[PDB]
């Protein structure tokens, strides 16, 4: 809350580090865009049947 | 009889603060006097509002 707020420099680098990651996981292909939203994913379309 | 009351005006709000001071002048009384502290901020910003 100290005003004016001063951010640390390292933060931007850590953000970029996190956003640039591409890995394989339980959610399928994991990659992010500049805004941090998921990109290149696969959403399985499923139907509940008798069996 | 000084009464401290905080206030928050979004930057770019003018007529509001004007009518605010007019209200202060007209409704002022000998019994007690309100002592506002105005700080202008970005109303959409949660951090600024919290601070
Ligand atoms: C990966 O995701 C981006 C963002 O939606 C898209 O532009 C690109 O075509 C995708 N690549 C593949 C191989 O699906």
């Amino acid at each position: 809350l100290a005003n004016p707020a001063v951010p640390w420099g390292q933060g931007v680098e850590i953000e970029r580090a996190l956003k640039q990651v591409q890995v394989e996981g339980l959610s399928g292909n994991i990659k992010f865009d500049q805004n941090g939203k998921r990109i290149n994913y696969t959403i399985n379309i499923m139907e509940l049947k008798t069996n | 009889n000084s009464i401290q009351i905080g206030g928050l005006f979004p930057r770019g709000a003018d007529q509001e603060y004007s009518a605010f001071r007019v209200g202060m002048v007209q409704f002022s009384t000998s019994e007690f006097r309100l002592t506002p502290h105005i700080d202008n901020l970005e109303v959409a910003n949660s951090f600024a509002v919290t601070n």
